[PDB]
Parts: structure tokens; sequence; C-alpha cells
């Protein structure tokens, strides 16, 4: 799946069109909680390492936080351009095909029947 | 709903970082600030259940089993001290964390709209309490009765993820505003029967019904006080809860397939209604009476008029209220005399005059009295369920007349009749039984003057 | 006030509903659509106002 | 010494140092009589370091703190208990036994990683050796349950499996009983409750077996003479390395590790010889045991959370 | 050993498997296979005694006869309508033969016979080394083979390996066993799924990866062979264990931790295609396995009842034992469940 | 078996527990009881039901002055609908 | 109940019952009669505690050998039970019945 | 009650009586080299004689 | 208390936390400068 797509350009991270897609503001949620997941990382490190917690991390605590905000966010960029070619795929696979997706008109419920059995 | 989110989550380091000795004093203060804009949570009008936001909304009925949530955290965390009020400093921290953190995911629990992200929230609901329970239960053998009892809970209750990723990839959303709009009759067959049965059985795992009952009596008795009050109070108005929800589809298939569940429901009421008649061991009594309680909502879960919605929920939070203070009685009648067995000690009327008070009163509640929201909603039931048979009456008033024996006879025997005189410990109430005692009833006791806050959706 | 060193501790989940409650009211701002478009409410936009909320 | 595996392949400094002088001694003498004279003495004249007398503040002042605490943490010894009669199986040899051996193996180690880290050898207050005819003759007869030989021995085997048969000993045989009249002479009122067959006992064995196992790892110098000291000073000293270093070729042993060493087996035994909780973890091993050390966990996690010194930290200014 | 020589080594496997991945052609990757095993074979046996020898021995006879077994499949294609690619088998048999051969590499059912006990023979590191990374190769190449793979055999094995493997290690109380098993079971999800869509097997496969890697990197903190070891070690310091335990969990695929995740994207898209029976049929054995993995949950509490919990282990000194990467490992295989959107990062 | 000398007494060990007993009385019975019950005492008007009794009024005054009669059933004209058929 | 015969208690019963009754007896109550001071708390008798345990059904997880046991269970929740099943889906159906057809004579019935 | 109780611990001790002889389900392995490896190998060309028609 | 010596880690390494303190300040202003460049390039795949 997918790999006819990309296979053509093969070991592209992201592609050079991938830069018409709006990257991740800074505060997105995600890559937040990312950070979060360093300082747990780097609270678990320092839990490790007998010390006590809350010490030793002035430089540790922000190196963590800031490498996972590094990385999650190229995954994050890289991420939201698979969803855009995937709906693309599937948006050009429906216009170059009437006949497999039928487009049917919905009825109103001004015709419609149902036996909805009442309590009693 | 982001705005009761992130409080308590920073309530969570509010614990870690502080001076020893502060953390009661910062923990109840904090999270009664936190239970004023739980009460801030009522804007619920007319018709649409409101919506805060796409990913999780509320309707009336998660509206007061939240208010009760984020009350019962203070309350809780307030009755938990002086269970051991000796330690490091690491197990109160710990423990007030987890408390904390079971109370987050319970949130989740009852705003989420979508029923796959209330499922993972609801078994990330489950661990917590195991870890509280089992972690330090006081722990009689601890009859590994945690972890086998997650057990009891997995075993059938996996499938139902299942049977919904079915009804997501059939239907496309799981979102429940538009689960609704789009429901479509089921006829009745054998798939239907084993979606049905899937669905069902996995919600009626937690509020026992009278064969799975087993699982409470030994699980509520290893409980400490605080896991207790989450426990009874609440994991089972989870399974009631959701579901309430899930039986919007189901629409003709309840019937046949409800029959059996609903006769088993209505002998068991009786059934798990004598057993805890006769019992010793106080903590057992409130215990099957939850039982009882819980299955009387089943019985009007399955019948879906919208009494037994109005009557239901009502029973949901005011047993809710009752069962958790009858359990705190029993606690602080277990610190004066280390027993957990009823008949072993006795008097306190004399001795305790007041804590009489609040026996009374709480057993009484439990009694079904008049106006007391636990005959409110028992009432409408009953209501119900004799408007879906002219005959069940005879079942139902049975369960009046024995509720009312054993409601009546826990409050003799622990609290009258003799004291024992060779106890010589007791030592007379605190401020604190007093404080806990209050915070239950007063609220229990107003709320029987404004009570449409508390019936469900329907009205 | 400076002296809230003292009393830090404390203004911590205030600040907390204070956020949550701002991100709420952000939030709407994203899910904002048919503001006047619903059909049971339509208002011609008041003078001052260019918005209903 | 070889700290991280990068060390080697940026020096092999293990093999750089040797002083052709080093090898490992081990002084011995039955209780109370060689002693401190002959290790403090060749440790004067000859210039090896000497490791002081063992026991619970050798493994307690070693790191931690600077030198020892109360042992109400470990809970163990009080050596009045160990020296007469308390064949009743309370607390009366398990934690003596097995924490002074373990203080014994950490002793070696130590004096293993100090060899090869700064290249300068090093003389031993007891071998790890002379312990189990130590211990297998106090349980020889009486005074601790029988399964402590079989604990005990196993970590014996298990545990002195790679390290080393460290080359030569010193030994001075008592003549008869004399150290059990000369312990009457040393003024230590709790030691002199010992009986003579259990010390008589221990020396005969002692011999008779340590002399196949002479024969059997590397060679000794074992004397009986006439004032150690002076003894020491001629034949000991001179004789020790004068033939020690050409008598070594008939030690083998570490003659075959150490001629290979280097790389491999060298690099083993250093890169094993930090972090002692690696070492010491087979005798802190047989998680097992028995009711024998065995602490209700509440006297030991109490002691954590109640542990003095360094508790929660590993170089902590916050504390002292 | 000399310290060198493992980077010598080492950098050789990691080569192996580049070139498993990297050939588009038969050859070289049954190459790729001789390369990481001729390689792999000093890696275990690291120390000299037996057990690692005789364990060394029997992964030695069925991974390279499973090589052999690969390179007759190969020649088979070469025999019907041939060429030397990487790419749809042609014969229905050759892809049958080639399943078993790869079905060998990795554990699975028929053919799991030889790992609990290679595992439990050989160290810690080479047992790390044994369960993660030679288990890279053969989905590369499953990966690429699926076209012509007859359905009925790998939804088998997989069955069967999650059945068999799965319910074994029940009375195990080793370690490196009851990671062997359920190194087994994980396989019976990533190779039941290979079929419909493969993205979700690289996903198991690197959460997988995650999970074994902080476990037994906590094995080498806590130097532990048995439970019972980790009991003792839950009187020694208590992190390291709910470590383990929480890791172990996660390994049984619990909701709220992240070892659920492959499991609940995997009854997505195996439950949106026909059959609904079949996944449910693997969530009875999960159920299995977990609680059994949580009776190991009951092997640990506070206010314990009596373990024999003994002494001289408390200790003054910190170890200075170094453990590479586990903090990263520890929080990202216990908190990623509220990640994933990011599952299409992955393919 | 700790109980207390009761020098005084309350929730916890001495000093500070007048504050405990201030803060959990004050907040808990002074702001949330008394406060919060006027506050859901009169909310807005709950679920709609006095905005429904007032325009149940209207609506059925309209419907008898103007002589329709009231309440006529049929939730949606018949006038606009379709049946099926045999 | 209603005392009667008016033993002649023999000899043997006189002597073993009396002095090995009233001894076991006399050693309990003197037991349990120490009533010192400095008990803070309760007195704790390993009586009842028996009760207690006994009573939580110790032999209810093992398994019920069949003998008699299965048919008294069985027969206990069978007779009265599935019969209230019957009764219940009769009078439902008879229920549906009198509503779908005739009249059950509802009229004004509305909340339900 | 304790009828319908002991029924149903007694049902759950079937269960666990049903693990009490579903370890033998796990115990039914004899632990031979001789058995799993030859017979896993002949009920393995019977794996091919299964998926020989399948 | 630590008469025995310095253990390694007790005493701060002050070239070291200057390394990791050169990579925080290298990592993040080069993560920010990526940020404000795609969005500008991203600005200029669109028009006003
Ligand atoms: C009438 C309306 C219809 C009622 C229909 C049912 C009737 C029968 C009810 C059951 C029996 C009641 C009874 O007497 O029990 C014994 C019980 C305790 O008596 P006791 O233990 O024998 O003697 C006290 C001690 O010996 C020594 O203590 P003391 O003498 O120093 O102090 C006594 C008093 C001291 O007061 C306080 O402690 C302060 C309470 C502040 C409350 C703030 C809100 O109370 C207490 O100390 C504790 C009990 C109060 C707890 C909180 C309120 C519970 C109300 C229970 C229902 C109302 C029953 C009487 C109604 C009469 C009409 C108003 O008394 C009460 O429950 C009476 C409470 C009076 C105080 C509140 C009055 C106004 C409350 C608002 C209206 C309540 C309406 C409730 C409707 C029904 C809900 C279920
Ligand atoms: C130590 C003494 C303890 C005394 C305890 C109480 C004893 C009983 C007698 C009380 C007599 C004084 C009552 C307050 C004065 C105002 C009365 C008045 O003007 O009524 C007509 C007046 C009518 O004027 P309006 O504003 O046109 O009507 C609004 C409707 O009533 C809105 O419609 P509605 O459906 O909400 O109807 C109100 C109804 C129903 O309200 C509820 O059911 C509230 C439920 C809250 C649930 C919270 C759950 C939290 C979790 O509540 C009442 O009628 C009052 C009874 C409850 C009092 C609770 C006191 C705190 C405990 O009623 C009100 O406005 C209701 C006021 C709001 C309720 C709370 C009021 C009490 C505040 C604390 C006072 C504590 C006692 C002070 C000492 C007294 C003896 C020395
Ligand atoms: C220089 C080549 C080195 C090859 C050997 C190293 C890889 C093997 C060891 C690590 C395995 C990691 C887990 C499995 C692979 C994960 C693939 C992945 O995330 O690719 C992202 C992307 C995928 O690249 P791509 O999508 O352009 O092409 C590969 C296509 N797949 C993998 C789906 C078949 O990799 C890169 O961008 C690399 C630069
Ligand atoms: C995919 C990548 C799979 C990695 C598998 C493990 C590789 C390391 C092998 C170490 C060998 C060894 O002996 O180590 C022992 C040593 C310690 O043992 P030791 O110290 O006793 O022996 C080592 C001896 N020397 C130093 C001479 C080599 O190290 C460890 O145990 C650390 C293991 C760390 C494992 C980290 C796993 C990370 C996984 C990331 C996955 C990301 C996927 C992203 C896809 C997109
Ligand atoms: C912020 C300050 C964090 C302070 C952390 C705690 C400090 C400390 O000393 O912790 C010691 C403790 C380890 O003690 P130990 O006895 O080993 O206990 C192990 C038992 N599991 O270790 C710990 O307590 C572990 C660390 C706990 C960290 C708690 C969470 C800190 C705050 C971040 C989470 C909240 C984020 C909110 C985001 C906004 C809202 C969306
Ligand atoms: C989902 C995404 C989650 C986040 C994944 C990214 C992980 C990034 C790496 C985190 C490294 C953390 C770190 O450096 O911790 C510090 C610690 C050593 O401390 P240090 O400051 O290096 O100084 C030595 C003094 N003791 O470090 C150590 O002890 C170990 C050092 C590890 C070195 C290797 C780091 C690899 C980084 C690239 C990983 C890319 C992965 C991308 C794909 C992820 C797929 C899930």
């Amino acid at each position: 799946m997918m790999t006819g797509r990309q296979a053509r350009a093969p070991l592209q991270f992201l592609p050079d069109e991938a830069r018409s897609l709006p990257p991740p503001k800074l505060t997105d949620p995600r890559l937040a909680y990312i950070g979060f997941l360093g300082y747990c990382s780097g609270l678990i490190d320092n839990a490790i390492r007998r010390r006590p917690v809350l010490s030793a991390g002035l430089h540790r605590q922000f190196l963590y936080i800031t490498s996972f905000v590094f990385v999650g966010y190229y995954l994050l960029k890289r991420q939201d351009y698979m969803y855009a070619v995937r709906d693309h795929d599937m948006f050009s696979y429906i216009k170059s095909h009437p006949e497999d997706f039928p487009e049917k008109d919905k009825k109103t419920y001004r015709e419609v029947f149902e036996e909805f059995h009442p309590v009693r | 709903m982001l705005k009761y989110i992130i409080p308590t989550m920073m309530l969570m380091p509010l614990t870690w970082l502080s001076k020893n000795s502060m953390i009661w004093i910062n923990t109840t203060l904090h999270s009664l600030l936190i239970s004023l804009t739980s009460l801030l949570l009522l804007n619920q009008f007319g018709d649409n259940s409101l919506n805060f936001s796409l990913t999780f909304f509320s309707d009336s009925l998660s509206t007061p089993l939240l208010i009760l949530t984020m009350w019962l955290l203070p309350l809780m965390l307030m009755a938990s001290q002086h269970h051991l009020s000796k330690e490091n400093l690491a197990r109160k921290k710990l423990f007030i964390s987890m408390l904390i953190l079971l109370q987050l995911f319970l949130i989740m629990t009852f705003t989420a709209t979508e029923l796959i992200f209330f499922y993972i929230m609801f078994e990330a609901t489950l661990v917590p309490t195991l870890i509280i329970i089992t972690r330090w239960g006081n722990q009689t053998e601890r009859l590994n009765a945690g972890l086998y009892f997650l057990f009891y809970t997995l075993a059938g209750s996996l499938p139902l993820l299942v049977a919904l990723i079915y009804i997501q990839n059939t239907m496309g959303s799981l979102n429940f505003l538009i689960l609704q709009y789009w429901v479509q009759p089921m006829p009745n067959s054998w798939s239907n029967t084993f979606m049905w049965l899937a669905c069902m059985m996995a919600f009626m795992v937690k509020m026992p019904l009278y064969g799975l009952h087993l699982w409470l009596p030994k699980a509520h008795v290893e409980a400490p006080i605080a896991g207790s009050m989450v426990l009874a109070a609440i994991l089972l108005k989870l399974g009631g809860y959701g579901m309430m929800r899930i039986t919007l589809l189901l629409n003709p298939i309840t019937d046949f397939m409800a029959y059996p569940f609903i006769m088993l429901s209505l002998w068991g009421m009786i059934m798990t209604s004598s057993i805890c008649l006769r019992q010793t061991d106080l903590k057992s009594l409130i215990a099957y009476s939850s039982v009882s309680h819980m299955a009387l909502v089943i019985v009007a879960i399955l019948i879906q008029t919208p009494w037994s919605y109005m009557g239901a929920t009502a029973l949901m939070i005011a047993h809710g209220l009752t069962s958790s203070m009858l359990f705190c009685l029993a606690n602080s009648n277990y610190e004066r005399v280390h027993s957990r067995t009823m008949i072993l000690a006795r008097g306190l009327q004399t001795l305790l005059p007041l804590m009489a008070a609040w026996w009374l009163l709480a057993s009484l509640t439990n009694l079904a009295l008049p106006p007391s929201i636990n005959l409110i909603g028992e009432l409408f039931v009953v209501m119900s369920t004799f408007s879906w048979s002219n005959i069940t009456i005879i079942l139902m008033g049975l369960n009046m007349v024995i509720t009312a024996l054993y409601s009546l006879y826990m409050l003799i025997t622990t609290q009258r009749g003799k004291h024992t005189h060779h106890i010589n410990n007791i030592l007379p109430s605190f401020t604190r039984e007093n404080a806990l005692m209050s915070l239950h009833m007063l609220p229990l006791l107003l709320l029987s003057l404004n009570p449409k806050i508390i019936l469900g959706p329907l009205y | 006030l400076q002296v809230v060193r003292d009393h830090w501790i404390h203004v911590l989940v205030p600040v907390g509903f204070v956020f949550g409650y701002y991100l709420d009211r952000k939030n709407d701002e994203k899910l904002a659509a048919f503001r006047n478009k619903s059909l049971l409410y339509k208002r011609e936009l008041k003078p001052n106002e260019e918005v209903t909320w | 010494l070889q700290y991280g595996p990068l060390a080697y392949i940026l020096g092999e400094k293990t093999t750089k140092k040797m002083t052709e002088n080093s090898k490992l001694i081990t002084v011995d003498g039955n209780i109370c009589s060689g002693k401190s004279k002959l290790a403090k003495e060749v440790a004067e004249k000859l210039g090896l370091k000497h490791f002081p007398e063992a026991g619970i503040h050798y493994a307690d002042s070693t790191t931690g703190d600077g030198k020892p605490l109360p042992v109400r943490f470990s809970g163990n010894c009080s050596l009045e208990k160990f020296y007469d009669d308390p064949k009743s199986n309370d607390g009366n040899s398990y934690r003596l036994q097995a924490w002074l051996y373990a203080s014994r193996l950490l002793q070696y180690a130590d004096a293993l990683e100090h060899l090869l880290s700064t290249g300068q050898g090093v003389v031993l207050e007891r071998s790890i050796y002379s312990d189990f005819v130590f211990l297998e003759a106090m349980y020889r007869q009486g005074f601790i349950r029988k399964q402590c030989v079989d604990h005990y021995n196993q970590v014996k085997k298990v545990t002195v499996c790679e390290y080393l048969p460290p080359h030569v000993v010193i030994y001075v045989d008592v003549p008869v009983s004399e150290v059990q009249s000369r312990i009457q002479k040393k003024g230590n009122p709790h030691e002199m409750k010992i009986t003579s067959a259990y010390l008589q006992d221990i020396e005969n064995v002692y011999k008779g077996t340590f002399l196949p196992e002479m024969s059997e790892k590397c060679e000794v110098l074992q004397y009986s003479a006439w004032e150690a000291e002076d003894a020491e000073k001629v034949v000991e000293d001179i004789q020790y390395l004068k033939y020690d270093k050409g008598p070594w070729l008939d030690q083998d042993d570490r003659k075959l590790h150490n001629l290979r060493m280097l790389v491999q087996d060298k690099l083993e035994v250093l890169n094993y010889t930090s972090i002692p909780v690696f070492l010491p973890e087979v005798t802190i091993g047989a998680h097992q045991s028995d009711r024998v050390f065995q602490e209700f966990t509440e006297l030991p996690g109490r002691k954590y959370r109640a542990g003095y010194n360094e508790d929660v930290g590993d170089k902590w200014i916050w504390l002292k | 050993m000399n310290p060198i020589i493992l980077i010598i080594i080492l950098m050789t496997v990691m080569l192996g498997t580049i070139i498993v991945m990297i050939s588009t052609h038969w050859l070289l990757i049954w190459i790729g296979f001789e390369m990481n095993m001729l390689a792999i074979i000093p890696i275990m046996m690291k120390k000299h005694n037996p057990r690692a020898t005789e364990a060394s021995t029997k992964y030695f006879l069925t991974q390279s006869t499973a090589s052999m077994l690969l390179m007759m499949a190969i020649i088979i294609n070469l025999m019907f309508s041939g060429q030397w690619t990487v790419m749809k088998l042609f014969n229905p048999m050759a892809s049958m033969l080639m399943t078993m051969a790869l079905a060998m590499k990795l554990g699975m059912a028929p053919f799991h016979f030889w790992v609990p006990e290679v595992t439990q023979g050989i160290p810690l590191s080479s047992g790390l080394i044994l369960l993660t990374w030679q288990k890279l190769a053969p989905m590369s190449v499953l990966y690429q083979i699926l076209p012509s793979i007859n359905l009925d055999l790998i939804l088998t094995l997989s069955i069967l390996s999650i059945t068999i493997g799965g319910w074994g290690g029940l009375n195990q109380t080793q370690l490196r066993k009851i990671m062997a098993y359920s190194s087994i079971a994980h396989m019976g999800w990533m190779t039941a799924v290979l079929l419909y869509n493969p993205t979700m097997t690289l996903l198991n496969l690197i959460i997988y990866i995650i999970m074994t890697s902080t476990m037994f990197t906590l094995f080498m903190a806590n130097s532990t062979t048995t439970t019972l070891s980790l009991s003792h070690t839950w009187n020694k310091a208590p992190i390291m264990t709910i470590l383990v335990l929480i890791t172990l969990l996660s390994m049984g695929g619990l909701p709220p931790l992240s070892g659920f995740m492959p499991k609940w994207m995997i009854i997505q898209e195996m439950t949106k295609n026909d059959s609904i029976i079949l996944p449910t049929l693997m969530a009875i054995t999960a159920l299995l396995n977990l609680y059994f993995y949580m009776r190991l949950t009951y092997s640990t509490a506070l206010t314990m009842f009596p373990s024999t919990n003994n002494m001289k282990m408390k200790w003054q000194f910190p170890t200075t034992k170094r453990m590479t990467l586990l903090p990263t490992m520890t929080v990202l295989s216990t908190m990623l469940l509220p990640l994933t959107p990011i599952l299409s990062i992955l393919e | 078996y700790e109980k207390n000398p009761d020098s005084h007494g309350y929730d916890k060990d001495p000093a500070v527990d007048v504050w405990n007993m201030r803060v959990v009385f004050f907040f808990g019975f002074s702001i949330v009881l008394v406060l919060g019950s006027t506050f859901v005492a009169y909310l807005p008007d709950y679920r709609m039901q006095e905005w429904a009794r007032r325009e149940a009024e209207r609506l059925v005054k309209y419907r008898e002055a103007h002589g329709l009669p009231l309440m006529e059933s049929n939730c949606f004209d018949p006038s606009k609908i379709q049946l099926p058929e045999d | 109940l209603d005392p009667a015969e008016y033993d002649i208690s023999s000899e043997t019963r006189k002597a073993q019952a009396e002095r090995l009754a009233i001894r076991s007896r006399l050693k309990r109550e003197y037991q349990l009669q120490y009533n010192d001071p400095s008990r803070r708390g309760v007195v704790e008798d390993p009586a009842l505690i028996r009760w207690t345990c006994a009573r939580s059904a110790n032999v209810y997880p093992n398994f019920r050998p069949n003998t008699k046991t299965s048919l008294l269970g069985a027969l206990f929740g069978i007779g009265p039970l599935i019969f209230w099943y019957y009764v219940f889906k009769t009078d439902r159906d008879r229920k549906e019945k009198l509503i779908q057809e005739g009249k059950l004579d509802r009229t004004f019935n509305i909340s339900y | 009650q304790k009828s319908a109780s002991s029924l149903l611990d007694l049902i759950w001790l079937e269960t666990i009586l049903p693990k009490t002889i579903s370890l033998a389900q796990m115990k039914m392995s004899t632990t031979i080299t001789s058995q799993k490896g030859l017979i896993k190998l002949y009920f393995l060309s019977f794996l091919i004689t299964i998926l020989i028609s399948t | 208390k630590f008469y025995i010596q310095e253990p390694p880690h007790g005493s701060p390494n002050w070239l070291k936390v200057g390394l990791t303190l050169g990579t925080s300040a290298f990592l993040w202003i080069y993560l920010i400068k990526q940020h404000n460049e795609d969005v500008l390039e991203y600005k200029r795949r669109n028009g006003l």
C-alpha cells in the first residue's frame, strides 16, 4: 500500500512537494505532550540514578524536552504529509470513476416505512 | 469541559511539590475549589445536550454523575487520612496522586462523547482503583481479589471493543451525537443475539446482577475506605451509565433478549436482599445492599419507559451518597475497635451520643424514607416496573419489606442494646467524622428539596 | 503581587481553571461556523455587532 | 582501569604497568598470631600496600560516609556472641560469617582493582581462601546448623570461579595451642572465651588442607619460625622476591591468564572490578536464601527510608 | 573476546541485516541471512559456560537449515517462470516453502521449539540481540513477498503461534523463557495482520522492539533470571521493578498502556474486513497471557506478606552499571497510546 | 492503638489541626453548601419548563379563542406525507 | 426444649461430664477473666473469630461433590424460578394481546 | 442462597478446575525432546498435509 | 561524610554541561528558524 506512490523517489523523508502543507504551529498540543514525555523521561532518569529528582534537572530536563520537541516535530510534519497524500488519492480516484461509486439521490423521510415496535 | 480537566491535572504537582504536613490541606482546599466549578457545570437546558467541544460533551445524566464525582474527591481524600497518618511522604503523595489520576479518568469517562474514548478511559479508570485496594488493602490474605478481580472485568469485558469496532466500520462515526439520528432497527436473529448479549453482559458485569454478584463482597471488604467510596459510589454507576447510552441502539432486540435478565434481576433483588440480612461483619451488609439497589437499576434500564430512567438515575445518585456515607460509618466504627465484625461491639447510643444521629439518618436514607431521593428514585422505578408487569409488585414491595428489615437491622446491634464493657478504648467521635457525615447527608437532604437537577435527561 | 511567593504553592490550580477556561473560549473560534446561518436563529447584524457571539 | 570498554582501545594500561615485584600476596596466621606484623612489615620494607583489619566497618567505611555508622542498619556481629557457645540459631552465626565473608570478597576485589588500576602490588590481610577452613572449622563442631556449609560453600565456588589463585601466601604455624595460651595474654576478656579444640582443629585442617592448595595454586612461602618479625625481615623479605620472581615460573595459574592478559582475561577481570554490587551480587545471590539472613522486609525497608548518611542521592551535599 | 572484535562483529550483523533489507536479488538476501548467522554465533557464547554452547548450537542448526530451505524455495522460483528479483513469487509452492522458511527464521508455531531453550541458554545482551534485531530481516522480506502468500498458511501459523506460544510459559518461573513465549505471541499478531495491512505489522514490530528493549535493559539494571529475583529486587529498590511490571502489562496489551495500541489498531484493520470471529479468537488467548502476567503482578505488594526478603542487601553505594537508553524507552513504551495519529508516520 | 493524648483534638498531628478544620469547615460548609445551594437553588430556568408554562398558557388561550380543538394528535400533518402500498 | 426424663446421670456421666465440662469452662472463664489495667484495646478473644472465618464459607470455593447437593440446590432454584419465568412471559404476552386487539380499556394512560 | 452462591463459585471452581486441568492442556507437554520435536515434525508434515488439502 | 573521595558524579563537570547547553542552543534555535522558514515558503506556495 502506497509504496507505488513513494517508491518513485525512495527514502525521501518528506518530498519537496510537502512544503505546500501548513506546518504544525508551535503550541500544537501533540508536540507539547511530547515535551511532557521528555519531562517524565528525565524524571525516570533521575529516579534511576539514586539522586533525588528535581536535582540535576536544570540542564538534563531541558535536554530531554527539547530533543523530543525536535524529533516529534519532524514526525508530526511528515505525518500530516502522509494523510494529505492519502486524502488526495481518495478524491482523485473518486472523480475519475463515475460507475464504481454511484451518486444516489437521498430521498426524504416523506417516503420511508419502518416497523418500530413500541414498548407495549 | 477542558476547564475541568486542567485544574486536577494541575492538582497533581500541587501534591508532588509541597512541604510535609501541608499535603492534606493543599489537596482538600483546591479540590473543593474544583467542586465549585463542578457546580458551575449546570447550564443544561431545553432539548439539545450541551456540547463543550467536539471531543466530549455533557447531557443531563453525565452532569449529575460528574458533579457527584468532583464533589466526592475532597470528601474521600478527607476521609482516607488517619487510616495511615504515619508513613514516608512518598506513600502519601503516591496515594493522593492515585486518587487524582483516578478522578481524571472518571471525568474523561462520563464526559466522553465517542464510545471508544469511553472504553479506553474505561479500563484506564479501572487500573488506579486496583492499585489502590491491592497495594495496601489491609490485605486479609489479600485474597488476590484485586487482580483476578480485574479478570472478572476483562474476561467478558474485552469483546465489547470488538462489537464496537464492528459498529464503527459499518456505520462510520462512533460519535454519540451522530450515532443518534443514524440509529437503524436491528431485527431479532442470532448475529444480533451475540452482539446485544456482548454489549449487555459486558456492562452488566459492572453493576453486579445476581448471577455475577460474587464480584463485589470480597473486593469491597479488602478495600481501604477511600477505595470503597471510589468503588461502590461510582464504579458501578459507570456500568449502568454506559448501559444507559448504548441501549440507544438494540431497539427491538432488548425485548426478547431482555426478558431473562429482567427475571434474574427481579429474583436476585430478593435473594441478595435476603442474604444481606443474616450476615455478620458489617462491611459486607452495605455491599450486598449496593448489589440490591443496582439490581433494581438494571431492572430499570432494560424496560425503556422514561419513568424508569428518571427513577433510575435518581437511584444512581441517591444510592451513591447513601452507600458511600454508610461505608464511611463502618470505617469510623472500625478505627474504634479493630474488628469489621458487626456483632462484636454494641451500644454507641450511650457512647458517642451524636454519632447516633448519623447512623440513624443515613440508615433511614437507605430505608427509603419518603422525601429522601432514594425513595424518589426507587418509587419511580417501582412505578415503571408495575406498568411493565402488573404482577411484579409482589417481588418489588417484598424487596421493600426486606430492605426495610435489614436496613433497620444494621441500625441496631451495632448501635444499640448494650455496651460490651470489655472494650474501654473507643475515643469519643472527632470533628473530622462529623465533617464527613455532614458533607454526605446535608446535600442528600437538600436535594430532597429541588430534585429536578438529578432527574434524568427525560424530564 | 510579588509576595505570592510566600503562598506560591496555592496559586497553581486557580491559574489552572483560568487557563483551561481561556482554552475553551479560544476553542469556540475553531468550532465557529454557522454563526448567523442556522435556520432557527437569523439576525440582521446589529450596527455595533459583526458577530452574534 | 579500563573504565568503560573504550578505555581499553584507548589504552592497555593493565599490561603496561607491571612492577615484577607485585604479584599478589596474602599474609596468614591463625587467630591473633601472625596478624599485622608480617603484612605491615613487608608493607614497610617491600613497599606494597596493605589492607587493615577486615570486618563490618571495612565494607561500611569503604564508601558512603567517611567512616562507619552503627551496625543497627546491619544488625550483625557483636562478637561477644561469636566467641563462646551460642549454639542456638538466633543471630548467633549467620550474619557474622556471611556479612564478614562478603566483606572479605569485597576486600579481595578491591585488591585486584587497585593492583590493575594503579600498577602497584598489594598484600592482603587474610585470603578469601583461608575462610573456607575458617568457617568449615567453625561448623566443624557445632555453633551453627548444617546447610551453612552448603549455602556458604556454593557461594564459595560460584563466587571465586573467576577471580584468581593469588600467587604466594605467608603463614606462621602456631606451636600447639601456644596462642591459645597467648590469647589468655592479650587482655581482651570477651575473646578468651574460646576453647582449644576449635582453634587447633582450625590450624590442623588449615595446614593439611591449604598445603594441597598451596601446591594446587601457584606457590607459597610458609614458615614455622621463631618471631616472624625478624624471620620475616630475613627469609620472608629477602627470600620472598629472591625466590619469588624466579620461583613464579612454577606458579602457573595467574601465569597463564596474566601470560595472556591484556585483552580478553585481564579486560574481563579489570572490567568486573568496578561496581562492587555486581561482584557481591552472587553473595547477595541465592535470593531464596533461607531463614538465615531473613529480614521481614519492614526492617530493611524502614532502614532504607531510615537510611542515614546517603539515602536519596549518590553524592549530594543536601545533607552534610 | 576483545572490545574491538565485538564492534567488528556487531558491525557485521548490522551490515548483514541492512543487506537483507536493501538488496533486490534473492541470492543476496540469502547471503544476508548467512552473515547474520555466521556473525551472530560469536555474540551468543560471550561467556564460555556450556549452556551458551549447547543453546547456540540449537540456534545454529534450525536457523541454518531454515536458510537452506529458503534457498530451495528460491530455486523452485527459478524453475517456474523465473528471474532473480524480489517480488511476488510465481510458484504457490515456492511461496509455501518460503513461508515455512521465514517461519523458522523467526519463531512460529510448528517451528518455535528452539526459542525458549536458546533464550534461556545465552546471556542477557545476546537475549536482547536475538529477540529484536534478527527479527527485522524476515518481516522485511515478508512485506515484500506478501502478494503470493497463501493466506491459509500465514493465518494458521499466526493463530497457532498465539494459542501454543502464548498458552505456554505458565509454569515457567524463568524470565528469558517468558520473554521467548511472549515473542512468539507478538509474532502471531504481526504475522496475523501481514496480508491485510502490513503497516500495522511494522507497527507492532516497532512497539514490540521497544517493549523487549526496556524489558531486557531492566533485567540488566537488576540482574534477574527469575521472578524470585524480581521480588528480592523489590526489597532492594522498588522503582526498577514497577518499571518491569508496567512494561510487562504493556506487553499484555492493557488498554491505557501503550501495548494496547497495536492490539487495538489490529482489531480495526482486522475487522473492517469480513471476518469478525478470528480477532475474538485471538483476544481470548490475549486475556490468557494477561492474567498470567498479572500472576506475575501479584508477585509484588507492600506491607508484603512474607517473601523471605533477607539481608546484607541494603547497600550504601549506588551501582554504576551503565544502562544505555533506559528512560526514553521506558516512558516511550508506557505513554505512547495518547499518540498514534502518528501511526501513519511509520509507513 | 496510637489514638491521641487528645490534647484538644482533631484530624491530624498538633498545631496544624485548627487550620485543617478551618479550611474544611469553611470551603466545605460555607462556600459550596451555602453558596452553591443558592446557585442551584435558583439558577436560570432549568430544562426550560418555566418557559414551557408560559408558552403553554399563550398557545392554549389562542387555541380556544380561535376555536380550533387543542392538541390535534397527529404530530405531523397527513396533508404532507406518503404511504407505502400493497 | 421441654426438659424431660429427669436423667439419673448415672456415675461416669456424673464424674466425666461434671469434672471435665466445668473443668474446661472454669479454665476459660478464669482465662479471659484476667481484666487487668493497662489494656487499652479490645479483649480480642479467639472465640467468634472461628465463627466469622467458618461463616465466611471456607468450603465454598473448593467444590461441591454431587451426592444430594446438586439436587437440593438445583431443585432449590428450579421450581419457583422457572415457573415465574413462565408466568411473567405468559401475562406479558396476554397484556400484549389485549393491547393489540379488543380493548384493555386503557383510555387515558399516558405516563407509563 | 448458599445453593446459588456455592453453585456460582462451584461453577467458577469448575472454570478453575478447567484451569486446573487446563494446566493439563499445558501439562499435555511430556517435556521430551523426542516428543515435541519429532511430533512437531510429523504433524508439521501434517501442516503440509492439511495444507496439501486445506 | 565523604571522607573517602570525591565520587565522580559528586562534583560538577563544567565542560560537559557547557557542551550540553551548546546542544540546547543549537538544536532549539535551529528548530525555531526551521519553523519560520517553512511557514514563509508555505506562504509562497499560496497567495494573499
